[PDB]
């Protein structure tokens, strides 16, 4: 799914 | 970037971020790392943001091309997917090389060492997404994430944003790479619940940082359960 | 790109567009132009889309950096703005070189010749945006747009989308580059009104194409009046 | 103002 977006 | 001052490289990386010039940003931050000094907290974030954006665009393009290639199954789609894939692998190898020479070995504090080991797991995970030595790449990602987890559980509170983001990404690794959805769900749940129980200790600003990442854990749990 | 087949370059440009890899797209289309054959209508559009996206990102970055530079008035912001500016000028010079060697001289039909002359005006306009030979660059843009206008008025109906887009961009040139806002407004109004009067001749699909560009003319008129 | 967007 979603990983940390990173700004 | 050897002839530019370290401070000028950092300043230009910040300008490149404002201009959404992430390839430039990454080159400036690579030059800064190669000066040989440790990176501050802000400088580590600049390094990570730059390369995450560069490889993020490559990964999105690879996925578009891989989907077209699978639908078609001339050589052009495969050739072009291969070209993008090689470029992506080159960026991952570059980041891994910076971590190995010599960011990780000089990182003594838990905040810096966990940050870099999480990055190492992430870039091996991106390599794993395109691999078919696939098992060894997957194990390298798992090993980096596991060492980061072990340090973070000993040295950081459960609400620390680096600890939370590490657990989020390791859970994604379990779900998407390691074919371990139950491990992914367990890790995300335990991480969320332990962070919830520690929110009472935080200032308003730290509360905002931690709860934002908890929402990402909850978003994944909602999609997985 | 000399060793790749023309048809493979075109196919890869289409894949690059789908993957939002516009630098690749532009390199593939440059390779296709350098095969020396004329471009079809679809191929001209691929060439234009690729370079418009590449230079569009450069222009956006230059504007961010130019704003920071003007607010500050160390050398880093000026140096980095200069670096982006040089890269942008290089892309414009590349496009202008393709038009001069030898796309324009081989373009006999009004649709192709107007398309390329509009491109020539556009890329001189982008050079003018960053220039301080500024007058000669502005005159080169004006001369290209004017020749395209003269052909389009003789050879194309007032609803033709290339004719409409040319007039839109020439009006932007007048307003933003040539300090001629009244000329910009007059051109946009006359273009809109003459297109309106010719819509009755169009199929539903052509009507959709022409009215979309008329709305852009109206949007500019609303902002300018 | 706005030039032709180009897709
Ligand atoms: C991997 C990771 C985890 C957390 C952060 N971080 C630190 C402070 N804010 C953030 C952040 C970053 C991205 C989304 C949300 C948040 Br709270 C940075 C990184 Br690389
Ligand atoms: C400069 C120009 C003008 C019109 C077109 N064109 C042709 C068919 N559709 C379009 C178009 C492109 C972009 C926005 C709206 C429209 Br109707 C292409 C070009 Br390069």
């Amino acid at each position: 799914a979603g990983s940390i977006p990173g700004r | 970037m050897g002839s530019m001052e370290r401070a000028s490289l950092i300043q230009k990386a910040k300008l490149a971020e404002q201009a959404e010039r992430y390839e430039d940003m990454a080159a400036f931050m690579k030059g800064a790392v190669e000066k040989g000094e440790e990176l501050s907290c802000e400088e580590r974030n600049l390094l990570s943001v730059a390369y995450k954006n560069v490889v993020g665009g490559q990964r999105a393009a690879w996925r578009v091309l891989s989907s077209i290639e699978q639908k078609s199954n001339g050589p052009e789609v495969r050739e072009y997917r291969e070209k993008v894939e090689t470029e992506l692998q080159g960026v991952c190898d570059t980041v891994l090389g910076l971590l190995d020479s010599h960011l990780i070995k000089e990182a003594g504090d838990a905040e810096s060492r966990v940050f870099y080991l999480k990055m190492k797991g992430d870039y091996y995970r991106y390599l794993a997404e395109v691999a078919t030595d696939k098992k060894r790449i997957i194990d390298s990602a798992r090993s980096a994430y596991q060492e980061a987890m072990d340090i973070s559980k000993k040295e950081m509170p459960p609400t620390n944003p680096i600890r939370l983001g590490l657990a989020l990404n390791f859970s994604v690794f379990h779900y998407e790479i390691a074919n371990s959805p139950e491990e992914a769900i367990s890790l995300a749940k335990t991480t969320f619940d332990e962070a919830m129980a520690d929110l009472h200790t935080l200032s308003e600003d730290s509360y905002k940082d931690s709860t934002l990442i908890m929402q990402l854990l909850r978003d994944n749990l909602t999609l997985w359960t």
